[PDB]
RNA sequence: AACGAUAAAAGAAGUGAGAAUCUUCUUCGCCGUAAGGACAAGGGUUCCUGGGGAAGGGUCGUCCGCCCAGGGAAAGUCGGGACCUAAGGUGAGGCCGAACGGCGCAGCCGAUGGACAGCAGGUCAAGAUUCCUGCACCGAUCAUGUGGAGUGAUGGAGGGACGCAUUACGCUAUCCAAUGCCAAGCUAUGGCUAUGCUGGUUGGUACGCUCAAGGGCGAUCGGGUCAGAAAAUCUACCGGUCACAUGCCUCAGACGUAUCGGGAGCUUCCUCGGAAGCGAAGUUGGAAACGCGACGGUGCCAAGAAAAGCUUCUAAACGUUGAAACAUGAUUGCCCGUACCGCAAACCGACACAGGUGUCCGAGUGUCAAUGCACUAAGGCGCGCGAGAGAACCCUCGUUAAGGAACUUUGCAAUCUCACCCCGUAACUUCGGAAGAAGGGGUCCCCACGCUUCGCGUGGGGCGCAGUGAAUAGGCCCAGGCGACUGUUUACCAAAAUCACAGCACUCUGCCAACACGAACAGUGGACGUAUAGGGUGUGACGCCUGCCCGGUGCCGGAAGGUCAAGUGGAGCGGUGCAAGCUGCGAAAUGAAGCCCCGGUGAACGGCGGCCGUAACUAUAACGGUCCUAAGGUAGCGAAAUUCCUUGUCGGGUAAGUUCCGACCUGCACGAAAGGCGUAACGAUCUGGGCGCUGUCUCAACGAGGGACUCGGUGAAAUUGAAUUGGCUGUAAAGAUGCGGCCUACCCGUAGCAGGACGAAAAGACCCCGUGGAGCUUUACUAUAGUCUGGCAUUGGGAU
RNA sequence: CCCCCGUGACAGGGGGCGGAGGACCGAACCGGUGCCUGCUGAAACAGUCUCGGAUGAGUUGUGUUUAGGAGUGAAAAGCU
RNA sequence: GAAACGAUGACUGAAUCCGCGCGGACCACCGCGCAAGGCUAAAUACUCCCAGUGACCGAUAGCGCAUAGUACCGUGAGGG
């Protein structure tokens, strides 16, 4: 489920590391295996943008393809559930009958080897891609894009599900992870099923070091900086705040609806995350 | 302890040179405002 | 004053105008994971020869890294380019922008990397995988042949192609042993006369049915069009079929044989010492890599660049009587870099400067091992002022009678302690730990005996004060405060209680995401991430927990109404000309967000408090406690990092305790994620006590080394009105050597002291002044990026 | 992982074997904890002795990017 | 400010002769004028350079220089 450790180091008790025991141990496909460097937060001006980002290991592109309708209307077998460090989740190995490989994600359950489909003609099995209205109600999904073809975005962090409502119009209602329903063009692609890892969201990190070894550069408390620095601060002691709560930028934080007030998403959004 | 000047060849002509200075408006500038003061030094590409 | 580390020098010989310093010789002293050797970066002739001596050299110099002149550096195979790509930099068209300009796909530049054909020896005063000798390899063009029909890209696939840690067998370097082999001479000073002493003991290439651990490894037929634009002997899926052990394959390396070298020395000539010829052996045994076999095995989560060369298919295309492939001979071989210094006197530090500088190699003995310590080898030095003295004082070090923290701000400093083995080891605990707790005992030399060795246990003997005998080498404990922890921090006065952290919590964010850089509808980070994600904020492991106040501020939500800008609408007012008329001004209603207003919201800002009376002179050590704002402290804590009164009161420790520990509660002025109270462990933190040890001390002494002092050499500094510069009392702008009076005092210097010269140093950094400045802050003023918002333009048809 | 020991509603306990760790002692390397010396230094910040990390948040070479109310900062208004 | 006129950024974009524009709000009168198309020597400004002069300097003067942007400092701009 999750190894843990004896205390023999200090830190090497509350840390908690995954189960990847069913994880068919490869080298991710070389025609698929793309570079990526990093980018400490800076941008093509230098400057950090971003903010505290920094290092921790050697990182690789494994593209996966989310709009699967380039090959639906045929089925492929899975072959193999390795794992990707740039996603949340786990990732798995598409073996097309007809020959090409390709890389999807891999969601909850879905055993190494069950052959998946493509296309509106597909049962709702675990990892078919499947138009939304063709969707039962009250199914459970994953993988959704914003318009057909366009690329899936949402419901891609570990163990999520985005729950068709039902149908409608041609926007078919669906249940957002957050707690949001939203209206999807029913001409929209899924993958059917929640999309695993899911212990994910427990490991303990349990050092310093786990943290630096995804690249996240030490945090910092405003309240430590100076006046030239930033707002919060100054003072003569592990001092309060003396003004409302609020970012580097001055642009409060804690309760500040921060969203853009006119949008064309407006009309699609029948519910708010709340 | 350890000093501010560790040469650099490299560094010293990518840095100060003369493809450098000319590649820059205010070079071109740095240049011929140099050129005028009569500098044998122009640049240290002229090292 | 200083001559730049306390690694150390002597005598002889020589040269010269002159020598402590330059050149020979013989010793001595220091380095030896360096203070040796080889590179890179940097420097630039500092290299070698011959010469010079003004200045550079911390003295001297006949000498030099200085001066002069002349020489020296050689590559198809090393390194870079003629090949490749990363970050990054670019970049026609392309996207933007007052201008200059900012972006930006392909392509191109870009080594720190990929790729890649040569090794062994010899030598100039000075070069060396270059030149020379010996034997190789690679590409290129031609020719005689085997030719005898396919060649195989600007696209396809394969391949190149990669993490950390630990580790098995084989092996090389390379080092040790010896009555192995070879060579050399000798008898020392009592002995040894060799079974002693010293030295050397295989490098390349070629073959060879010789030995070999390790390592990679399948194959062929067919289907699917729909995978790689298409193609397709290829590559990818599907299926079938193939003697599991394997053989197929490779050969680090060793053994043999041969050949080319090299080899201790030996000889011969001879000119501050070299030129030239010659040449023996080649053994058994052991150790052993971070190297090779290698892209081996296993485990692990943090999940490990790209591109060309390369290998395979096909497209066009010209060929299919000259297509590839091959053997051999010819022939060809571009461009820069190669000297020398390169852990330093030659680079960066103004210096021939106790600093800084990245990778490799870095022998032996002793030592559990080792790049550790002592001593050494090869090699490199004795650090470019010397000599004597043997006072004060100063620096670095030794020893110490009696005592042993009496020192003191404090055991600051310094001693104790010290390695390996064996016995043994506490509260407390998160069951890992504390822990090397504590506390003991052993350790050397010989002989016998056993055992798995170099090795070790056992038994008996031996010696000295002592046997990790020299060097490298933890003092320990009890109890608090703060933080949990490993980490981080003020370059050059603060390393912690800071900061980060894993953890938790509030909110924000649905993708052209918020948020951030931005001439800007550019482009970028966020992210090739998607709410188990991303931002911001706060607390700071873990454990039990985190209460009371929504009135003010902020924030979320609400809508009746109060409202509010331009714009819409203009009744009415007036200026004017005779006038149609031109026009100045301008009211109603309507009208955006926002504020007023209604409610919600604390792991938002915050809040969780005023007071009652005492005999006497306008007063001091003390009182028990009812309680106005929205509420007026729940747990836990409490004389604390917080305590005013203050050395509070009590207890412990002490002979004696403002400190410390426990309790007490009257908390001036604790309190719950600005966390509350705890807690193992961790700490160059902070605080008190102890044991041990000690010149910290009583109280200093003797000794040593480097200064100080003397002599010869070179010779600074800050300061400086000018001085021919006493003391006491007084006076003076109030602290007098200069004035008064009185005392005292012959001229000069040397080593020493630090009272004075309000001593030197920086026009005081505290304080006041200046309608001086800059940083920072907010509900001080004014704008303003930004951002919300109505109208207007992009901006269109229609249905009701 | 592998054996034997353990069955009160109980994860367990011994032995083998294994090689984990912001583990430990400690050179190189990285850093500056205390004292003294140095303060017209040997040096515009160091020397000796002592001390901290020493497979990790580690150390370092090379090419390169970000800057002036700007950058960068495990935060000192430090550094540029 | 009584704000004429030109001038443009955004919205609007009239008359062409019995017409258009101005005369410092605005009106009549009465005057001066031809927007929406272009070129144009001359006088004027400067002085790296050439020459002539001087109640300008003569070696701390005079340019920074009897010459040198060199020596020297600076990673650089730059100082000199
Ligand atoms: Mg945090
Ligand atoms: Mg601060
Ligand atoms: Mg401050
Ligand atoms: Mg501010
Ligand atoms: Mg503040
Ligand atoms: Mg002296
Ligand atoms: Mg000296
Ligand atoms: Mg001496
Ligand atoms: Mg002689
Ligand atoms: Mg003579
Ligand atoms: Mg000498
Ligand atoms: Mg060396
Ligand atoms: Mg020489
Ligand atoms: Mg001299
Ligand atoms: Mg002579
Ligand atoms: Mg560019
Ligand atoms: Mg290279
Ligand atoms: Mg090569
Ligand atoms: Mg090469
Ligand atoms: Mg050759
Ligand atoms: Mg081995
Ligand atoms: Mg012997
Ligand atoms: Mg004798
Ligand atoms: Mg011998
Ligand atoms: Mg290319
Ligand atoms: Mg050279
Ligand atoms: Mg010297
Ligand atoms: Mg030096
Ligand atoms: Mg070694
Ligand atoms: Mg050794
Ligand atoms: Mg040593
Ligand atoms: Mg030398
Ligand atoms: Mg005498
Ligand atoms: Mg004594
Ligand atoms: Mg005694
Ligand atoms: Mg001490
Ligand atoms: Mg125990
Ligand atoms: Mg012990
Ligand atoms: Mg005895
Ligand atoms: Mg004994
Ligand atoms: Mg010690
Ligand atoms: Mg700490
Ligand atoms: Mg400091
Ligand atoms: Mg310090
Ligand atoms: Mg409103
Ligand atoms: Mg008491
Ligand atoms: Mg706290
Ligand atoms: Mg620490
Ligand atoms: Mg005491
Ligand atoms: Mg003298
Ligand atoms: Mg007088
Ligand atoms: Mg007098
Ligand atoms: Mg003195
Ligand atoms: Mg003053
Ligand atoms: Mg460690
Ligand atoms: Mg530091
Ligand atoms: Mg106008
Ligand atoms: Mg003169
Ligand atoms: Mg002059």
């Amino acid at each position: 489920a999750v190894k843990k450790y004896k205390p023999y180091t200090p830190s090497r008790r509350q840390m908690t590391t995954a189960d990847f025991s069913g994880l068919a141990k490869k080298r991710p496909e070389k025609a698929l295996t793309e570079a990526l460097p990093k980018t400490g937060g800076r941008n093509n001006r230098g400057r950090i943008t971003s903010r505290f980002i920094g290092g921790g290991h050697k990182r690789l592109y494994r593209i996966i393809d989310f709009k699967r309708r380039d090959k639906s209307g045929v089925n492929a077998k899975v072959a193999a559930i390795e794992y990707d460090p740039n996603r949340s989740a786990r990732i798995a190995l598409l073996h097309y009958a007809d020959g090409e490989k390709r890389y999807i994600l891999a969601p909850e359950g879905l055993t190494v080897g069950a052959t998946v489909n493509a296309g509106p003609e597909a049962e709702p099995k675990l990892g078919n891609a499947l138009p939304l209205r063709f969707v039962p109600v009250g199914a459970v999904v994953h993988a959704l894009e914003l318009v057909p073809g366009k690329g899936a975005q949402l419901a891609r962090s570990a163990g999520t599900s985005v729950q068709v409502q039902g149908k409608e119009s041609d926007y078919v209602i669906v249940r957002l992870p957050s707690g949001e329903l939203r209206r999807v063009h029913s001409e929209c692609y899924a993958t059917i099923g929640a999309v695993g890892n899911a212990e994910h969201k427990n490991i303990v990190l349990g050092k310093a070091g786990r943290s630096r070894w995804l690249g996240r550069k030490p945090h910092q408390r405003g309240s430590a900086m100076n006046p030239v620095d930033h707002p919060h601060g100054g003072g003569e002691g592990r001092t309060g705040a003396g003004r409302v709560p609020v970012t580097p930028w001055g642009k409060p934080t804690k309760g500040l609806k921060t969203r853009r007030k006119r949008k064309t998403s407006d009309r699609f959004l029948v519910t708010r995350r709340k | 302890m350890k000093r501010t000047y560790q040469p650099n060849n490299r560094k010293r002509a990518k840095t100060h040179g003369f493809r450098a200075r000319m590649k820059t408006k205010s070079g071109r500038n740095i240049l011929a405002r140099r050129r005028a003061k009569g500098r044998h030094q122009l640049t240290v590409s002229d090292e």
